[PDB]
């Protein structure tokens, strides 16, 4: 929710 | 930089935990005094050199920094696992603090965000890019003293460049990132000013998450349409105006931390006078 992967 | 495991006393109580491992409170024996510390401990679950290198790179950035508004590193320790030992900021993350202390005054919030701008003015002067500037990464020493922490994604800029170009996109805090970061993988101190705008929004919203209910892709789409988050309840207009200026789409026309800190400094003195 805070850190998004590509 | 290398510490003695014998001189370090860790508590059984864990402060927090991530994918890197855990954070524990402890005390470290100095020349005479004992120093309260926060210790980042690597997970020794599966042998992974990527976490070790990340922790050592973080230590290398922290070692180079010397400012009252930045968390100080005591050193590193190699024992049961790799440990990064820091001076404890007793009151913890700013977003969690404000969520639990909803009666903090606007004057006190301005004071804390201005302290963060003084720390960021110093990082910009030092040519380091933070890359994870968010309310969760601002730690409180007291209710009136904030410090910047978490140099996990930070980079020392090359002597011939004003920005760091990331090779491949990874697990990023996209809601805090500027359009040139998402579109060109370029990170400068101006990119950190964009994040600071989001941090201000979080602080005046008493630790609420930004872009509530939205995915990273929907935020990019929203920003590309010229839309920005609204003014939080009770936030002074001058502070919302400053947030919008940090949210300048074009990096070339966005202010630097020297301009932002000065604007916050003068507003704070005006508030103090009232
Ligand atoms: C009221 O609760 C708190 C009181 C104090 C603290 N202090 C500190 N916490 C961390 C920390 C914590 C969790 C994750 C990470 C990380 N690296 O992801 C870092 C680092 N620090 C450096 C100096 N002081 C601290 C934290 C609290 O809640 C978490």
């Amino acid at each position: 929710e805070v850190y998004e992967s590509p | 930089v290398y510490l003695d495991r014998k001189l370090l006393t860790l508590e059984d109580k864990e402060l927090g935990s991530g994918n890197f491992g855990t954070v524990k409170k402890g005390y470290y024996q100095m020349k005479k005094v004992v120093k309260t510390v926060a210790v980042k401990i690597l997970k020794n679950e599966a042998n992974d050199p990527a976490l070790k290198d990340e922790l050592l790179a973080e230590a290398n950035v922290m070692q180079q920094l010397d400012n009252p508004y930045i968390v100080r590193m005591i050193g590193i320790c190699e024992a049961e696992s790799w440990m990064l030992v820091m001076e404890m900021a007793e009151l913890g993350p700013l977003n969690k603090y404000l969520q639990q202390n909803r009666h903090v005054k606007d004057k006190n919030i301005i004071e804390l965000v201005h302290q963060v701008s003084m720390g960021m003015k110093y990082l910009e002067e030092s040519n380091f890019v933070h890359r994870d500037l968010a309310a969760r990464n601002v730690l409180l020493v007291t209710q009136h003293y904030a410090k910047i922490s978490d140099f996990g994604l930070s980079k020392a800029l090359r002597a011939d460049e004003n920005y760091y170009k990331a090779q491949t996109h990874g697990k990023w805090p996209v809601k805090w990132y500027a359009p040139e970061c998402i579109n060109y993988y370029k990170f400068s101190s101006k990119s950190d000013v964009w994040s600071f705008g989001v941090l201000m929004w979080e602080a005046f919203s008493y630790g609420q998450k930004p872009y509530r209910g939205m995915k990273g892709s929907e935020v990019t789409a929203m920003l590309e349409k010229g839309e920005r988050m609204g003014c939080p309840a009770g936030c002074p207009r001058e502070m919302y105006d400053l947030m919008n200026l940090c949210w300048t789409y074009d990096v070339e026309n966005r202010p630097g931390f020297a301009a932002v800190e000065l604007r916050l400094r003068n507003y704070y003195y005006d508030v103090v006078n009232h």
